[PDB]
RNA sequence: GAGCUACCUAAAAACAAUUUUAUGAAUCAACUCGUCUAUGUGGCAAAAUAGUGAGAAGAUUUUUAGGUAGAGGUGAAAAGCCU
RNA sequence: CCGCCUGUUUACCAAAAACAUCACCUCUAGCAUUACAAGUAUUAGAGGCACUGCCUGCCCAGUGAUCACUUGUUCCUAGGGACUAUGAACGGCUAAACGAGGGUCCAACUGU
RNA sequence: AAUUAUAUAACUUAUCUAUUUUAUAGUAUAAGUUUGAAAUUUCGGUUGGGGUGACCUCGGAGAAAAUCCUCCGAAUGAUUAUAACCUAGACUUACAAGUCAAAGUAAAAAUAUCUUUGACCCAGAUA
C-alpha cells in the first residue's frame, strides 16, 4: 500500500471483510458494526492508513494527526470512523519497536527507515550504513544530486563534499597537543542529517533492504 | 418562457385569489424553508403546485425531507412535489420493506446504497419493480390493497 | 437507542438475508404487512351454518379442498379481504376461530386417529388444541402450559367453543406444569403428543413492542431459547408411547430453532435413552396445499412456511417424527 | 453610574537613527505591551520590583470633550468588560 | 506538529493551536430625508470558511435520432384528450514566508 | 419540559371609509387563526463510581415472626336460580379504608358460584 497516493487502499477492506467471514466472532457475533486495530512500529503509517481509508470510503479527511517524525501518536485512542457501506471501524495505536531488535544490523535497516529516532543511534553511523548499502546495490544516484565526481566509499569524503555544496559551517572545539582551539569546521553532522533525508524522501532511488541478506 | 410554461399547465394562476397564491408561496418559504431561487425553479418546473391545497404540499414535502432523507437540491432538481402522494407512499413503502430502500440515519449514513430518485417515481411501474425492486407485477397490486387498509386504520 | 422491534429486523436481516438469500426480501416485506387470517368453523352447534354464509362471503375451505375432519376456510390467492368477526350462536358457542391457517397445518400433519390420547406439551391459548380437540376423537386430551395467565386463555377458548359435556369428562384436562418435567412424570403414556416449543415469535416480535424476546434485559432468556427447546422436544419423545407420533411446531425461521433443536433432541434421546426417532417424509404435504401455501423445501428436516404477499400465512416450522420403539 | 474598562463620534498630537524589492518590510530607541525567571507574598504595590523579552509609519500609540446603562450596553467570543 | 502572515484576547494564575484577518463561499434585500445612507446588486446586511493550484463527479426522461414511439404529469371516462420543450458533495497539498506557540537535535557555552 | 405570548409577521370576520352592481379595495378598534421576540416555573424516590436496565401499589407460596431473600399472578373475567331493606354484637385499623353477622321486616318458595385496587375536590348521565 501506499498512503501519501491512495494507492491499492480499495483492495483491503474486501480481504478484510472475507478473513472476518471465515473466523468467528463469539460475543460480538450479534453487533452489525465491525472494529479492527491497526498496529506496528513507529513511523510506518498506521495513522496516514487511518485517514487515507477515511477518505477513500467516507470520504471526510483527516481524523488522526500525521507527522513525520517517529512517536507522534501516543496512546490507543476512541474509535474513529472510516468506512460506511461496510461501516468497519479502524482503533489507532502507538507504534511500538521491541524490546530486543536482534541484529545490530536488524537496528540499522530500521534506522534508516525512519523507524528509530535517528539521535540514539548515531547520524553518523545511520549515514555509513547507508552509504554502504547504496554502493552495493548499484544505485549511485547521490552523486547527481550532490556532485561527488567518481563517487566514494568513505564516508567522511562524501560527508565533506555534501557539507561544501551546502554552504554549512560549525565551530567546533578541537583538542590539539597545546590545549583546545575552537576551529571553524564543515559541518558534518548537518550533512548527514540532510543526506539521510534525502533517502528518506526517495529521490536517492528506490531501495530493498532485506535483498541482500534475505533474498529467499 | 417560464410565465409560457406556467400558464399553459395551470391556467387559474391569474384568475386565482390573491390568498390562494400567498399561501402555497409562504408554505415553501416559512414551513418548508426554500431559497428564493428554488420558489421560482418549483413554481415554473410544476405548475401544479399552486392547485395543490395548502397543508398537503408540506406534508409531501416533510416526507421526501424526514422520511425519504432528501434534500432541498434534490427536491427541487427531481421534481419530487410534481408527482401525487399515493405514488410516493406506494413505491417508497414498498422499496423500504423489501430492505432495498433505507433512511439516511443521523450522520447521513445508509447502509446500502439508495436507489435514484428518478428510478423510484419517473421510471414506469413496469420497469420500476423490474429493476429498482426485482419484484411481481402481482404482488404490488397486493401491497397497494394492504396499503390502503392501513391508511383508513391510521 | 434502538427499540425491540428494530433489534428485531436487525437480527433478522444478518441472519435470514444469509438463509434465504435472494428470497429474504419478499419475506422480509410480507413479514411488515398485514398477516393473513383463515376461519375456523366450530363444527357442533353451527357445523353447517357457519359454511354457508362464509360461502357466501366467498372464502373457501382449503383444507376440504385439498382432500379432492377439520374444515378451515380461506379466501383466494391474493385476495386480501378479511373476516367478520365470530359472532355467538344460538346454542352458546361461537361461529368459528380466526386464526393463522398455518398454524392449523401442523394439526393436520399429526394424523389423529379415531381413540388415541393427546397432549398438547405448551399450548397457551393456541387454537391448536381447539383443533386437536375438534373433531378429533382423541380420548383424554391433556393440556399443560408453563404460565397461568395464558393457562387462563386456554379455558376461556375451551369454554366459548366447547360444550361442558366433553369438557366436564375427565377427557379434556388442564395443567400448569414445567414440560420438561413432564416427560418424568408420564412416560410413553400417549399415542400422539403436539409440542409446540416457545419460539422466536418473528411476525409478532416486529409488530409488538411489548413483551419482546428481542429486549436488552431479556437477552439472557434469548440466548436461552435453544436449549430449553431440545428439552421439551426431548421430554415430548419420552411420554410417546412406543409406535407414536410427535410434532415439533415453532413460528421462527431460525436454522437454529428449527433443523439443530430436532436433529439435536434426537441425538440426545438416542445416547443417553437408548430410543431411536425416525422422521416421517413431509414432501407429499407440500404438493397437497401449494395453492394456499408457499413452502420453502430445502430444509433437510420438516416443512417451513414462507410468508409471501400473494399467500401471507406465514410463520411456521412443523417436523413429524415418529418413534420406531 | 462609561473621569475605570469595552466600542464609537468630534477635535488634536507623537514617531530619532539605520537599512530596504518602498512597506500592517527589517534593525533598534522614545513610546506601547507583558514572554520567561527570581524577588515580594499585610509587599514599594489590594498585581509591584529586577532582569529577560514582543511591537515600535501602523488593524500603531496617546490627549481632550461627547455618546451607548442592567429585562441593558459593549465585545477581532475570553460568556471578556461596564469605578 | 499547529496556525497562512502583521494583528487580537481571559485588567489580577491561560497570549495560545482560540479570535480576527485578506481570499473564497452561502443566504437576505429593487429601495430614499436620523442608523444602513444623503448609499442603490460591481451595493448593503447576516453568517460561514486559510488562500492558491490539483484531483474526485451527485447530476440533468428514454428508444428509434431539428426529428418518431414509449414514458412522465394532468384531466375526461382501461379507453380517450391535454402538456413536457457544465456541475452537488468532497479531499490531498500553493510552500514559501512568519511565531516570546508546542516538541526535537547538533555546535558552542558555561558553578546546572 | 409545562404554562402563556396585541414583540414582530401574516390572515378571516366585524367596525369604519370610499367607491362600486353587489363587488372591490383599504382600516386609530374588537374578536378569532397562524407563526414565536420573549416571559414564568420545575428538575419525585430506590439504585459503590458510572453507564445502563430497571424497580415504587396489592394478592398467593417457601424461608418460619428479618431479607437487595426465592417464586406466581392482579389491575381480572367467567358463571348464573339476580343475591332487598333494616339491625344486636364483633374482627381488622394510627387516621382513612377493609371484613363477618343473629334477630326483625320484605321479595320469592338455594345462596350468587368461582377466590383484587384509587380518597377529596371537580366535571358528567338521567329522572
Ligand atoms: N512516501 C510515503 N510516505 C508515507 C507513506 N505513508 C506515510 N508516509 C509518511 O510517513 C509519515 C506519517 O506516518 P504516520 O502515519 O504518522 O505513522 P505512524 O506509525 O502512525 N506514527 P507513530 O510512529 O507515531 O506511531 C509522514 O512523513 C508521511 O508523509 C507512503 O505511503 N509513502
Ligand atoms: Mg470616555
Ligand atoms: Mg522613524
Ligand atoms: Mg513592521
Ligand atoms: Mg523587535
Ligand atoms: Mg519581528
Ligand atoms: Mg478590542
Ligand atoms: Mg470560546
Ligand atoms: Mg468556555
Ligand atoms: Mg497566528
Ligand atoms: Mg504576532
Ligand atoms: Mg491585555
Ligand atoms: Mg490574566
Ligand atoms: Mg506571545
Ligand atoms: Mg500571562
Ligand atoms: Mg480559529
Ligand atoms: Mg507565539
Ligand atoms: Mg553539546
Ligand atoms: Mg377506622
Ligand atoms: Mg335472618
Amino acid at each position: 500500500t501506499n498512503c501519501v497516493k491512495d494507492e491499492n487502499i480499495k483492495q483491503i477492506v474486501p480481504k478484510v471483510m472475507e478473513l472476518i467471514r471465515c473466523s468467528y466472532r463469539y460475543h460480538r457475533a450479534e453487533t452489525p458494526e465491525y472494529c479492527i486495530m491497526v498496529v506496528g512500529v513507529p513511523n510506518v503509517g498506521k495513522s496516514s492508513l487511518i485517514n487515507s481509508l477515511r477518505r477513500q470510503h467516507l470520504r471526510t479527511g483527516k481524523a488522526a494527526r500525521v507527522g513525520g517524525e517517529p512517536g507522534i501518536t501516543r496512546a490507543v485512542t476512541s474509535r474513529i470512523q472510516v468506512c460506511e457501506r461496510p461501516l468497519v471501524f479502524l482503533l489507532d495505536t502507538p507504534g511500538v519497536l521491541a524490546p530486543r531488535i536482534e541484529s545490530v544490523e536488524t537496528g540499522l535497516k530500521l534506522a534508516l527507515c525512519g523507524t528509530v529516532l535517528d539521535h540514539l543511534v548515531g547520524e553518523e553511523t545511520m549515514a555509513d550504513y547507508l552509504l554502504y548499502t547504496l554502493n552495493r546495490h548499484g544505485l549511485f544516484g547521490y552523486v547527481q544530486h550532490y556532485a561527488l565526481a567518481s563517487a566514494c566509499d568513505q564516508i567522511e569524503w562524501v560527508l565533506k563534499n555534501v557539507a561544501i555544496k551546502l554552504r554549512k559551517t560549525r565551530k567546533v572545539k578541537v583538542l590539539t597537543g597545546t590545549g583546545n582551539v575552537n576551529v571553524i569546521q564543515p559541518d558534518y553532522a548537518m550533512a548527514a542529517r540532510d543526506f539521510l533525508r534525502t533517502f528518506r524522501s526517495g529521490l536517492l532511488g528506490q531501495v530493498m533492504l532485506d535483498r541482500d541478506i534475505i533474498p529467499a | 418562457g417560464k410565465l409560457k410554461r406556467v400558464l399553459s399547465v395551470c391556467p387559474e394562476v391569474f384568475t386565482m385569489h390573491q390568498r390562494d397564491i400567498d399561501r402555497v408561496v409562504k408554505v415553501l418559504r416559512e414551513k418548508c424553508l426554500f431559497t428564493a431561487q428554488h420558489i421560482t425553479d418549483v413554481l415554473h418546473r410544476c405548475p401544479t403546485v399552486l392547485q395543490e391545497d395548502p397543508n398537503e404540499l408540506e406534508y409531501k414535502f416533510q416526507y421526501a425531507y424526514f422520511r425519504m432523507g432528501l434534500t432541498h437540491l434534490d427536491i427541487v432538481r427531481t421534481n419530487f412535489l410534481q408527482y401525487s402522494i399515493t405514488k410516493i407512499k406506494q413505491r417508497h413503502i414498498y422499496l423500504e420493506r423489501l430492505g432495498r430502500y433505507q433512511t439516511p440515519d443521523k450522520k447521513g449514513q445508509t447502509q446500502i446504497p439508495n436507489p435514484s430518485l428518478r428510478n423510484i417515481l419517473r421510471v414506469s411501474e413496469a420497469e420500476f419493480l423490474a429493476r429498482t425492486a426485482c419484484s411481481s407485477v402481482e404482488e404490488f397490486q397486493v401491497f397497494k390493497k394492504l396499503l390502503d387498509q392501513e391508511e383508513e386504520e391510521e | 437507542q434502538f427499540t425491540a422491534s428494530r433489534l428485531a429486523l436487525q437480527n433478522f436481516d444478518m441472519t435470514y438475508s444469509v438463509q434465504f438469500g435472494d428470497l429474504w426480501p419478499s419475506i422480509r416485506v410480507s413479514l411488515l404487512s398485514e398477516q393473513k387470517y383463515g376461519a375456523l368453523v366450530n363444527n357442533f352447534a353451527a357445523w353447517d351454518s357457519v359454511s354457508a354464509k362464509l360461502e357466501q362471503l366467498s372464502a373457501k375451505d382449503f383444507v376440504s379442498e385439498a382432500i379432492s375432519n377439520l374444515r378451515c376456510f380461506t379466501f383466494s390467492r391474493g385476495d386480501v379481504s378479511r373476516f367478520p368477526p365470530a359472532r355467538l350462536g344460538s346454542l352458546g358457542l361461537m361461529d368459528y376461530y380466526l386464526m393463522d391457517a398455518a398454524s392449523l397445518l401442523p394439526v393436520l400433519a399429526l394424523g389423529l386417529q379415531h381413540g388415541d390420547t393427546v397432549l398438547d406439551l405448551c399450548a397457551a391459548p393456541g387454537g391448536k388444541t381447539l383443533a386437536l380437540l375438534q373433531t378429533g376423537c382423541c380420548r383424554n386430551l391433556a393440556a399443560n402450559d408453563l404460565s397461568t395467565s395464558r393457562t387462563g386463555r386456554l379455558q376461556k377458548v375451551l369454554h366459548s367453543y366447547v360444550p361442558q359435556d366433553i369438557r366436564e369428562g375427565n377427557q379434556v384436562r388442564v395443567t400448569s406444569w414445567d414440560g420438561r418435567k413432564w416427560g418424568e412424570l408420564e412416560g410413553d403414556t400417549y399415542d400422539r403428543v403436539l409440542v409446540d416449543v416457545p419460539c422466536t415469535t418473528d411476525r409478532h416480535s416486529l409488530h409488538e413492542e411489548e413483551n419482546n424476546i428481542f429486549q436488552r434485559s431479556r437477552k439472557k432468556e434469548r440466548q436461552m431459547l435453544p436449549m430449553l427447546q431440545v428439552q421439551l422436544l426431548a421430554a415430548g419423545l419420552l411420554a410417546t408411547k412406543p409406535g407414536g407420533h410427535v410434532v415439533y411446531s415453532t413460528c421462527s425461521l431460525s436454522h437454529l430453532q428449527n433443523e439443530y433443536v430436532v436433529q439435536g433432541a434426537i441425538e440426545l434421546l438416542a445416547n443417553q435413552y437408548n430410543i431411536k426417532v425416525q422422521v416421517e417424509d413431509l414432501s407429499h404435504f407440500r404438493k397437497l396445499f401449494m395453492d394456499t401455501f408457499c413452502f420453502f423445501p430445502s430444509c433437510q428436516v420438516g416443512e417451513l412456511v414462507i410468508p409471501n404477499l400473494m399467500v401471507n400465512f406465514g410463520p411456521m416450522y412443523f417436523c413429524k417424527l415418529h418413534r420406531l420403539p
